[PDB]
This record gives structure tokens, C-alpha cells and sequence, in this order.
């Protein structure tokens, strides 16, 4: 039934909800090597399951990839004989050549009145948008020959079309374009490719061109696309009505160029308009798509199952960046979680957290000075000192804001970064015991500056890092301030989401090391803020620390900090 | 074969008309004899006020009827009768080759099907509540079901004024609507008392919907009616974390827009509903999509959602509301932009433009389909802002000393001098001689040292989206005259920076040239000023962030700002009191 979608023709009762948001697939025990290795890839995946009454999806062990020897009547009989068909409500089928010698229907010709289809050649009329998944057409050349991983750059050919047995109209148009421009467009004729007094090897000739042309000759989907992606040339699909594989999750606009078959003689002019930077980006995207989804049958099966699981469980679906980012840019990505550009008003203030240990004369001055500032919603005092007891309630300073003392089970320097449920604001000032040389207007202006930039640190102390060539390692520098890359957490405004990140989402054992060494907490906070937000800090006005910086850089694998030369002062 | 209900662009569309000229839409003239609803009038004014409007049918490759079509219910007060022969009488109908039809309601009481009434034929329908079983994947557009009180231009500026961690508030899942005793589409609401628990998940329904308030009431109306009180719906959407949006008479509802505005992550129950702008918007980032069949286990699924994902969903929901659903003009422009991007497959917005700030309505693929050419997606990629800028000088001597000082900058790739048609606002035109992304617009009367230029560029390096400039002016509201003011002396705060000594992006030049209507440009040219004001307005609107300051003519400014605010519908300008300086 082409008319129905997942909302009516799919049963979700079998897979209601699990703590591990993963779809459950079963393979019937009854084939080409392609289907055999596809089944093996399904078997050793996280989606495999037993106990048929507990599974949701069913994958039959039937050769349906190739329709040349399909025996449609036999396939229909097998689907009826599956013994768990149930109108084929939750059965997934894999196919890559859904075409017939009399006519290319661009879809599987089996009844499949309610089955789920994963085809290679899909037209806009034969594809269910919310139900089916378009999968790549496999070519053994991807695994048979291992082409070198040539980086993006200039190539001798600008356009290339290497296909055999094309329709005469497309060949004539390609020849017309070649004679119109010349020396950049190279059309090839009949594993071996032949030109006029020239012979080229098919797998390696594609590496010499930046744009490869894919034409609709039969089945609406050609295996040449996988080779095009492997070789790094940007595919140029000229099929009028054809949905590219995995177009639901992948962004083909950044990897392929679609030109309608009507403007086949205008392809070169269209391709000329694309700048070199976008050409390199599309080459990288094509290489990543091949190595992640087109290289192996296991990749196809995993991607299809992931798409289906995302459809079944939208709330646990993986991100667009996870789907279609190469690992290099994924390492280089930022993905700031506080990406919403809102300016909080002055109705809510900030909760001042004071960290004190074996000092009480400085505590009282700190509280008295902080109490002078407006917009002080709350003031919290953290008592890390376990042996010493807090002063009596009467002796506490007289303030008009709610003051409370936090009881600490242990004595760890990271107690200032714990997200307390008693805090009712998003801004959290962290002023320590010795910070007493600050005026009320300075703190008020710091909070004013923080309101414009709620997703980054706003602190008064200014420090920076540097790279030493003598030791080939990062150093620390504080005497001279020409640029600022770090801000000490003492008297530093930041979002309490940063406290949550520091406490819970910290790479490896960074916090367990700051506590052990009882130092380098501001360094860790600066590194975490730089790594998560991807933005610099705002400043408002030794060997151990260098080892801290080096260890933090080694844990991240890079330097998340950014160097800036700007500070905020009142107008 | 393919020209019937299964219409696509490759069959039921004429690309030849759109290839000849730019993407233009034509509005049929009003007959001055038939009633027109307020919502349809707002849609028509948005179309006419847009840059795609033209009066010549031959030039345009898209048509929209002026006859009311939003209300297609036979019992609705806004229904237009005898439309079957009325639409056919048009000379330019041409069986709806390139006709776009806006719609909000369809069907009658017995069954709310796709009862459009008149035979659309090959025309594309922008109906609001479209089921996925009758939605053309690349022909139709799904729009939100707005009400008659939706603002024409501007917006409510959202509700989320504080981003508090944890995002959880004193509620988990709320609902206060009206159940239906008989009909189609009340099954999801009649079983909400199973899910209801009271402490955190509170679902309220009422069965008083007309004559059946006491006639056909079941043995549960009284319990529901008594508990349907002491809990304001508006006063509930503000303390709620997840808003339930089920299916009623029609798949769509006003509750979706209210949930988007109230920052509560919607949990849709309308099975098989094509979400608004689903072909370009990823709703898994701003909403939680659920199935009404698994209604019982919904609260467990909602609780299973992680805290950071809840924060991301709320922020993306607020962004979507502020970008695509704030006003009917935004909805119309979104539909028009989707249709326009549907034409050229090599010039189109990718899936990242729509779902990321600022959005597709401010990012034009005609400038470039490469994300690196825009200042918005540097962090999403592994790219860094360009290290060179092209200075622009508009001259109508200090300029001789100025050019030497600007040329000494290490990051200054080239200098372009403009000499004057004496159009003083033409300096924002995109020039092919500009290669680098960053552009410094400089006035011949401005004195600026090379070190200051280097500092401005290195500050802009950290903020490629905003404008960094030395001159700053702010805006104030005048209560006596009820109009916005303009001050330029000893202002404590600021919200605008003059383009004469400011650094910004060349895409801002392109957006100013190809986005703002001709009327504002004509007003600017006739008044011979107020171009930097409009540039700052556009940048504040696109970025939702204030600019950054670094270290008779006056009376025309008030009129300029009033006209700009009237066109925009609100005040994009945001006050700032910080001033970035070198350390
Ligand atoms: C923010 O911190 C994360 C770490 O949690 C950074 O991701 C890490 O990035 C480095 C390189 O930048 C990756 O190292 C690479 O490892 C691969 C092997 O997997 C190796 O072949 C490469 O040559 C390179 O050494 C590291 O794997 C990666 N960590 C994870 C968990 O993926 C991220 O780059 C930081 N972001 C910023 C902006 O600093
Ligand atoms: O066991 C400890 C050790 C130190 N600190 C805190 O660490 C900081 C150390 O003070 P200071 O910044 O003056 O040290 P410095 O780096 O200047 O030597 C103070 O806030 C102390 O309260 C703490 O809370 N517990
Ligand atoms: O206490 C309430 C209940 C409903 N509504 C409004 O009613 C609509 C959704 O509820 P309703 O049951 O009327 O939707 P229906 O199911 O009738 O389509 C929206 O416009 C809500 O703003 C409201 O304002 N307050
Ligand atoms: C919901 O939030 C509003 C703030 O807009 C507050 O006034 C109201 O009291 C809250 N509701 C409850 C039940 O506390
Ligand atoms: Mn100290």
C-alpha cells in the first residue's frame, strides 16, 4: 500500500519502550554473498535480538537485492510462507536494483502490501517519505580495489562521465559539451575505459577529476555513485526524479550536485559557479559518506537500522552532526548547548558562592562587601573545613539577602562547582575568601556584562597560556598581559550549567586530579568552558600549573582555549 | 498519470517561467464584491509586502488567488460559496500550473477530510493540517494553524526570559482542553485520565461543548468538570516543562503555537500529522514526537528524556518560534522561501541553515550555497573567520590621510573607493571586486588610526555575526509622543553602531540589497540618510543580539526609526552598556 505511512501501517505495540533506546530486529532462519554478509552484519550489531514475541522488526532471509532473477511469484509465495507475515506490518526488505527488463518501475515488484522497503533506485512517486529508507546500491569495486586517500586539491580534469552503454542522447550531449569547452571534460567509452587513442583504468581515472557525472540509464540508480564517492569526485546526478540514498538523514546538498536532465547541456556552467572551497567541502563529504555508509555492506545495514530506530524513537535520535560530519570536523566542531541568544532581565540576580578554609576574618569582609551590590539574589558560604566548626548564628554578618552555610562531607576544592538545588538563579558568582579588593559597582558592572554574554565566563582576574619551543610543550605566563586566554574562577560570573558540566560531564579524570593536587581548578573550568562553548572569555577591570595545563591539553587532545585581546569596561 | 493527486515539481510545475526571471509571485486582483477574512487579508498583505510580489502575471512564475480559501468548512462563517465555478472563471487559472493555495481548515462535522471544495488540479496547496498520507513530499507545504489574533508583523518575543538549570519546573506534563463525547478525534483525549496522576502530570478535559453539556454526558463528565478548575491554562503553560498537543476535530491546533511560545517542549499525539515546515525543519531538535497508540507509557518516556536534551529542545523551540512562527508574515515568507529553494537544486539551503540560527528566512542561498561564506556557521564547522578584510570608502585632505592609514593595516587586502547616480545608500551593494568576507565601510570624514583598525578587526574575529564600530547611538521610547526617539550625545547605553566606522560581513551587504523592500530604500534615498540605521536594524533582527562598541537632519532620524519599526513590527534594537577595549 503506497498510500499509508508509519502512522497507520506500522505497529509500535511490539516495541513500546526500553531503557536502551535501540530497535530489536530478528532474521528468519531459512542466498548471495552480499545478502549473507548483510545478515552477518545485522547479527553482530546492537539491534540483534531473540525471543520473537519480544522483537519488533523482522528481516527475512530471502534474496531480493537483485531483481533480474527475482522470480516475483516465488518471492510472494515466500512472503506468504514466512509464518509471521501478519500482512507484513513490521518486515524490512533490502533491495538495490528495483528495475524490470520490460519497464523500470523504480520500486520492488513483489506484492508487499504493507512491508517496509529499503531500495536503491527510488523515485519521488514510488518512495514513501516517512516510511521507506533509500539505501545505496552496492558495488564490489569499493572493497575490491583500495584507492589511495588523495587529499583535496587541483586535478587535471574538471568534468568526467565514465559510464558504459548510455542512451545516445546523453552521449551526444556529453560530446557536444566536450567539443564546446575541451581539455576539462573527458568522456570515456568501453573495468577498462577507452578514449580516442587513450586507455584509462576505471577505478583510478575518477581520481583525476573533481566532478563525476551520474546518469539515469536503467533502474534509476547506478552503482557508479559508490565509486564516485570513493574516488573523491563530487557526484553530479542528472536523474530527473530520483531520491539519493540516505537523503532522510544525510545532507546531499553539501556533497552532491543535482542537475535536471532537461538542462543536461547546461551542466558545465552550473558546475562553474561553485567555488573551490565548496568543492573541497563536497569532496570531503563524499569521501566521508563513502567510508561511513557506502564502503561496506555492514555500513549500509547499520545506517538503515539507525534511521529506522530514529524513526521509532525520535526522542533518542542521533543528531544531524553525528549523521553527516566527517570525524575531522566532528573533532573540530563546537555544538554550543547555550546557543539561544537571550538577554536575562534584572529581576533575577546571582548567587554568590564563597569558598573558605581556615579563615574567618576575610570571610566577614567578603560577605559585607558583596552585600553592598544590588541584584544579589542569594549568598551561599561553603565550609570546606571539616575539623573546624562554623561560627555561631549571631556572629554572622547582618544582611538583607538569604544567607546559608553549606555542610561539606569532605574537603575537596571542587565544592564551589557543585550545582546546588537551592540556587534559584542562572548566574553564579564565585568569589573566594581573599577576594576583598572589589567595589560594589565593579561587581554590578560585571553582572551587567555577563547578562549580554550568558554562555561564557565573565571574570576579573586575567591569565593566559603560551607555547614554548624549547621544551615543545605548553607553558604558563602571567607577568605581562597582552592577550587573555584564561580567567581565574575567583570572582568570575558564569552559568550554573558550567557547574553542572564541571561536576558531571568532565572528560576522563580531570576533577579527580584537581582534588588530589588541591590546585588548578580555575584552569580546569576555563578549559571546560572553552571546549564546550567554543567561545573565548570576557575579562572586566608555576611548574605545578604548567603541568596542569599540559595534562589538560593531553586529555582533550588539543587546546580548547582561545586567545583574545579585548576587555570590557564601562562606557 | 502523475498529474493527479500524486503531483510533483517535475510534472505539475513549469520551471520555464521561473528560469526566465527571478522567483516572483502574483496576486489576483480583488473583486470588491466578496467578503475577505482578516487572516486571508494578513496573508495577502504579507505576500504583497514581500519582495516576491509583482503586478505582471507574465513575469511571475507563481500565483496565489485573492479569493478566500482558509475556511473551507460548510458551516463556517467565513466560507465562500460557489467557489467551484468561481475559481474556474479566472483567465489566469490555467488549471493551476503555478498556483499556490493557502488553507487553514477543511472538512465538515461528519468527517474532517481534505474537503478543499474546489478542484485544485495541479496547484500546490499550503494547507495547515495535512496528514502524511495525503502530503506530497516535494510539492505541498505544511504551515502552522494560526488564529485570527496572530500578529501581522513582529511578535510576542517568546516567554523564556531565564534559562534556569535544571530546566525542570514545578510540573512535568500538563493539558487543559475540551474533550468531545461524540465524533472523530476524541479517542486520545478521552483516555488521558489513565495517564493523569495529579502531582506532576495533570491532564484536564471538559465535555461541555454545546448541547451535550448535560444531554449525552457520560458517568465521568462530572468528575472531569469539577477537576477542570483552580488551574489556569496560561498560568499552567508557564510552569510546565512538556506541553501535550493531541488531535481533536483536526490534526492541527492553536495549542502548538502556544506551546512553542511558552517554551514547553511539545509532545504531539496527532498520529500522521505533517509537522509545520517538516521538509526543512528537524522537529526532533525542538520537540518530542510521540504516538498516541502508546499513550499509557508516555510519562515514563518523558521522564526518560535527559536534562541536557530537555535544555536543547527548549532552546530550539524558542528559536523556531522566534524565527518561523512568530507572525503570519514569517509563515508566508517561510513557505515562499521553501518554494523558491525547490526550484534550483544547486542553489538551495541545506538542512543546517533552517535548523540553526538565524534560520532560512535570513540566509539566502542565492548569495552562496556554501556555509563558509556566511558568518553564522564558523563554530559548527572547523573553520575560522577570514584573516583579511576589504575596506570600503564611500566618498561624495582628510581622506588622503585616511586611505594611507587604512592601507597600513596588515589584514587589509584591498581598499575600494566609491565616488558618486548620487545614491548615498548604494554603498551597501554587493561588489564582485570584494573577495574577502569581512568588509570595513569607511567615511571620508572619519579619522581612524591603523592600530585601531587592527583592534577592530581582531575584535570582529571573535564576533563575525555582529557589527563592531566606534560611533554608537541608542534609542529611547517617548511616552508623550508615543513614538521611538533617537539620541547621539552622552548616552549611558547604546544599541546601534554607525556603518561609517564599523566592521561587518559582506553577506550583510547582500542581505540589505536583496532582502529589504524597495520602499525602505526609496525612503532612505529620498531622505539622503538613515542607511546605517537600517543596516543596524537588519543586523539586530537577524542576530537577536546588540552590536559591540570599541575604543532638520536630526529630526529625520525619528521619522526614519518610526518607519523602520512599523515595517519590522517591533524594535530589534537591544541596549548595550559594555565597551570592548584592548588589554
Ligand atoms: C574538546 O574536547 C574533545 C575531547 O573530549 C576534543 O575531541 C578530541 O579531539 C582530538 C583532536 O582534536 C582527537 O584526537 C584524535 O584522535 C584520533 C583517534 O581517535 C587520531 O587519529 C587523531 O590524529 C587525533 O589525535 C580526540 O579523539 C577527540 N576526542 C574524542 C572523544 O573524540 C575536541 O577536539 C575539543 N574541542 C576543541 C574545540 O578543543
Ligand atoms: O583544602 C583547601 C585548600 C584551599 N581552598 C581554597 O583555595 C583557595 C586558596 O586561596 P588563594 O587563592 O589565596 O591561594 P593562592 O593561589 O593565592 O596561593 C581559597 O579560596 C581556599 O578557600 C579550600 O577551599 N580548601
Ligand atoms: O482553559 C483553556 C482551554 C482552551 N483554551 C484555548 O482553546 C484552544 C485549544 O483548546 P480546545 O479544546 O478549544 O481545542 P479543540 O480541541 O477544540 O480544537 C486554544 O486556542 C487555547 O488557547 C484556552 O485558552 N483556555
Ligand atoms: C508559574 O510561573 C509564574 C511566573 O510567570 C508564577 O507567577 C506562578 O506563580 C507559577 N505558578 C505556580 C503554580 O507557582
Ligand atoms: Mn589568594
Amino acid at each position: 500500500d503506497l498510500s499509508c505511512r508509519m502512522h497507520t501501517c506500522f505497529d509500535v505495540y511490539r516495541c513500546g519502550f526500553n531503557p536502551k533506546n535501540k530497535i530489536k530486529v530478528y532474521i528468519y532462519a531459512l542466498i548471495s554473498r552480499e545478502y549473507n554478509e548483510l545478515l552477518m552484519a545485522i547479527s553482530d550489531s546492537d539491534y540483534y535480538t531473540d525471543d520473537i514475541n519480544r522483537a519488533c522488526l523482522f528481516v527475512p532471509s530471502i534474496d531480493v537485492l537483485n531483481q533480474n532473477t527475482l522470480r516475483i511469484k516465488e518471492t510472494a509465495q515466500a512472503m506468504a510462507q514466512l509464518s509471521r507475515w501478519d500482512r507484513g506490518t513490521n518486515h524490512l526488505l533490502f533491495n538495490m536494483l528495483p528495475g524490470g527488463p520490460p519497464d523500470y518501475n523504480t520500486a520492488l515488484d513483489v506484492p508487499r502490501d504493507r512491508a517496509l522497503l529499503a531500495g536503491g533506485g527510488f523515485s519521488t512517486w514510488t518512495y514513501r517519505q516517512g516510511y521507506d529508507v533509500s539505501i545505496p546500491v552496492y558495488s564490489p569495486l569499493s572493497a575490491e580495489v583500495d584507492l589511495p586517500e588523495k587529499g583535496p586539491g587541483p586535478r587535471q580534469y574538471f568534468l568526467l562521465s565514465s559510464q558504459v552503454g548510455l542512451h545516445p542522447e546523453y552521449r551526444e550531449d556529453l560530446e557536444a559539451l566536450q567539443v564546446k569547452h575541451g581539455e576539462s571534460v573527458l568522456v570515456l567509452d568501453k573495468r577498462k575505459r577507452c578514449h580516442k587513442h587513450q586507455v584509462f583504468d576505471y577505478p583510478q581515472v575518477l581520481q583525476e577529476a573533481t566532478f563525476c557525472v551520474v546518469l539515469r540509464g536503467a533502474r534509476l540508480g547506478q552503482a557508479v555513485l559508490s565509486d564516485v564517492l570513493q574516488a573523491g569526485c563530487v557526484p553530479v546526478v542528472i536523474a530527473d526524479s530520483y531520491i539519493l540514498p540516505f537523503s532522510e538523514v544525510l545532507d546531499w546538498k553539501r556533497a552532491s550536485v543535482v542537475v535536471p536532465e532537461e538542462k543536461m547541456s547546461d551542466v558545465y556552467s552550473i558546475l562553474q559557479s561553485i567555488p573551490q572551497r565548496q568543492i573541497e567541502e563536497m569532496q570531503r563529504q563524499a569521501r566521508w559518506f563513502w567510508e561511513a555508509y557506502f564502503q561496506s555492506i555492514k555500513a549500509i545495514a547499520l545506517a538503515t537500522l539507525q534511521i529506522i530506530n530514529d524513526r521509532i524513537y525520535p526522542y533518542a535520535a542521533i543528531s544531524y552532526e553525528e549523521w553527516n560530519d566527517p570525524p575531522a570536523v566532528k573533532w573540530g566542531s563546537v555544538s554550543n548547548p547555550l546557543f539561544l541568544p537571550l538577554i536575562p532581565p534584572q529581576s533575577q540576580g546571582f548567587t554568590a558562592i564563597v569558598l573558605t578554609y581556615d579563615r574567618v576574618e576575610s570571610l566577614f569582609r567578603v560577605i559585607t562587601e558583596v552585600s553592598k551590590v544590588p541584584s544579589l539574589s542569594k549568598l551561599l558560604v561553603v565550609w570546606n573545613n571539616q575539623n573546624k566548626n562554623p561560627p555561631e548564628d549571631s556572629l554572622w554578618p547582618k544582611i538583607r539577602v538569604p544567607l546559608k552555610v553549606v555542610r561539606t562531607a569532605e574537603n575537596k576544592l571542587s565544592n564551589r562547582f557543585f550545582p546546588y538545588d537551592e540556587i534559584e538563579t542562572e548566574a553564579v558568582l564565585a568569589i573566594d575568601d581573599d577576594i576583598i579588593m572589589l567595589t560594589s559597582d565593579e561587581l554590578q558592572f560585571g553582572y551587567e556584562v555577563w547578562r549580554e554574554f550568558p554562555d561564557r565566563l565573565v571574570g576579573y582576574p586575567g591569565r593566559l597560556h603560551l607555547w614554548d619551543h624549547e621544551m615543545n610543550k605548553w607553558k604558563y605566563e602571567s607577568e605581562w598581559t597582552n592577550e587573555v586566554s584564561m580567567v581565574l574562577t575567583g570572582a568570575a560570573f558564569y552559568h550554573k550549567y558550567f557547574n553542572y558540566l564541571y561536576t558531571y560531564k568532565m572528560p576522563g579524570d580531570i576533577k579527580n586530579w584537581v582534588d588530589a593536587h588541591m590546585n588548578c581548578e580555575d584552569i580546569a573550568m576555563n578549559f571546560l568552558v572553552a571546549n564546550v562553548t567554543g567561545k573565548a572569555v570576557i575579562k572586566v577591570t608555576m611548574v605545578e600549573r604548567s603541568e596542569c595545563i599540559n595534562k589538560f591539553a593531553s586529555v582533550f587532545g588539543t587546546m580548547p582555549l582561545k586567545v583574545v585581546e579585548h576587555r570590557a569596561d564601562p562606557v | 498519470i502523475y498529474k493527479g493527486k500524486k503531483c510533483r515539481m517535475e510534472s505539475c510545475f513549469d520551471f520555464t517561467l521561473c528560469k526566465k526571471n527571478g522567483f516572483k509571485v502574483y496576486v489576483y486582483p480583488q473583486q470588491k464584491g466578496e467578503k475577505i477574512a482578516e487572516s486571508y487579508q494578513n496573508i495577502l498583505a504579507a505576500i504583497e509586502g514581500s519582495r516576491f510580489y509583482t503586478s505582471d502575471p507574465s513575469q511571475a512564475c507563481l500565483f496565489v488567488l485573492s479569493l478566500d480559501t482558509l475556511d473551507r468548512d460548510q458551516l463556517s462563517p467565513q466560507y465562500v460559496h460557489n467557489l467551484r465555478s468561481k475559481v474556474q472563471s479566472l483567465h489566469l487559472w490555467n488549471n493551476g500550473r503555478n498556483h499556490l493555495i493557502f488553507n487553514l481548515y477543511s472538512g465538515t462535522w461528519p468527517d474532517y477530510t481534505e474537503d478543499v471544495g474546489f478542484d485544485i488540479g495541479q496547484a500546490m496547496l499550503a494547507k495547515a493540517s495535512i496528514s502524511t498520507e495525503n502530503f506530497r513530499p516535494n510539492f505541498d507545504v505544511s504551515i502552522p494553524l494560526f488564529s485570527k489574533d496572530h500578529p501581522r508583523t513582529g511578535g510576542e518575543r517568546g516567554f523564556l526570559k531565564f534559562n534556569t538549570i535544571p530546566p525542570l519546573r514545578k510540573y512535568m506534563l500538563v493539558f487543559k482542553g475540551k474533550r468531545y463525547l461524540t465524533g472523530i478525534g476524541s479517542d486520545t483525549r478521552n483516555a488521558l485520565y489513565h495517564v493523569h496522576n495529579g502531582e506532576d502530570v495533570v491532564l484536564l478535559t471538559t465535555c461541555k461543548h454545546g448541547k451535550d453539556w448535560q444531554k449525552h454526558k457520560d458517568s465521568r463528565c462530572d468528575r472531569d468538570n469539577t477537576e477542570y478548575e483552580k488551574y489556569d491554562y496560561r498560568e499552567m503553560l508557564h510552569n510546565a516543562t512538556f506541553c501535550l498537543v493531541p488531535r481533536g476535530r483536526r490534526l492541527g491546533s492553536f495549542r502548538f503555537l502556544e506551546a512553542l511560545q511558552a517554551a514547553c517542549v511539545p509532545v504531539m499525539l496527532s498520529n500522521g500529522w505533517e509537522l509545520p515546515f517538516s521538509e526543512v525543519i528537524n522537529w526532533n531538535q525542538a520537540a518530542v514526537i510521540g504516538d498516541e497508540r502508546l499513550l499509557l507509557q508516555i510519562p515514563s518516556t518523558i521522564r526518560s528524556i535527559h536534562q541536557d536534551k530537555i535544555l536543547a529542545l527548549r532552546q530550539q523551540t524558542q528559536f523556531l518560534w522566534e524565527a518561523y512562527f512568530s507572525s503570519v508574515e514569517k509563515i508566508v515568507l517561510t513557505t515562499l522561501e521553501i518554494i523558491q529553494d525547490r526550484i534550483f537544486k544547486h542553489i538551495s539551503r541545506n538542512s543546517l541553515i533552517w535548523n540553526k540560527h538565524p534560520g532560512g528566512l535570513f540566509v539566502l542561498p542565492q548569495y552562496s550555497s556554501y556555509l563558509g561564506d556566511f558568518p553564522y556557521y564558523y563554530a559548527n564547522l572547523g573553520l575560522k573567520p577570514p584573516s583579511k578584510f576589504t575596506a570600503v570608502i564611500h566618498a561624495v585632505q582628510p581622506v588622503l590621510k585616511l586611505l594611507v592609514a587604512a592601507a597600513k593595516s596588515q589584514y587589509c587586502a584591498q581598499i575600494i573607493v566609491l565616488w558618486n547616480s548620487k545614491v548615498m545608500s548604494s554603498r551597501f551593494l554587493p561588489y564582485d571586486n570584494i573577495i574577502t568576507d569581512a568588509v570595513l565601510s569607511l567615511d571620508e570624514d572619519t579619522v581612524l588610526s591603523t592600530t585601531e583598525v587592527d583592534f577592530a578587526f581582531t575584535v570582529w574575529q571573535s564576533f563575525p555575526e555582529r557589527i563592531v564600530g566606534y560611533p554608537a547611538r541608542s534609542h529611547f521610547w517617548d511616552n508623550s509622543k508615543e513614538r521611538w526617539g533617537y539620541t547621539s550625545k552622552w548616552t549611558n547605553d547604546y544599541s546601534m553602531v554607525l556603518t561609517g566606522a564599523a566592521i561587518y560581513h559582506k553577506y550583510y551587504h547582500y542581505l540589505y540589497s536583496h532582502y529589504l523592500p524597495a520602499s525602505l530604500k526609496n525612503m532612505v534615498d529620498q531622505l539622503a540618510n538613515c542607511e546605517d540605521i537600517l543596516m543596524n536594524f537588519l543586523v539586530s533582527a537577524v542576530t537577536k543580539l546588540p552590536p559591540i562598541k570599541v575604543t532638520d537632519h536630526f529630526a529625520q532620524r525619528q521619522s526614519c526609526m518610526n518607519t523602520f519599526a512599523s515595517w519590522f513590527g517591533y524594535m530589534p534594537l537591544i541596549h548595550s552598556q559594555m565597551r570592548l577595549d584592548p588589554v
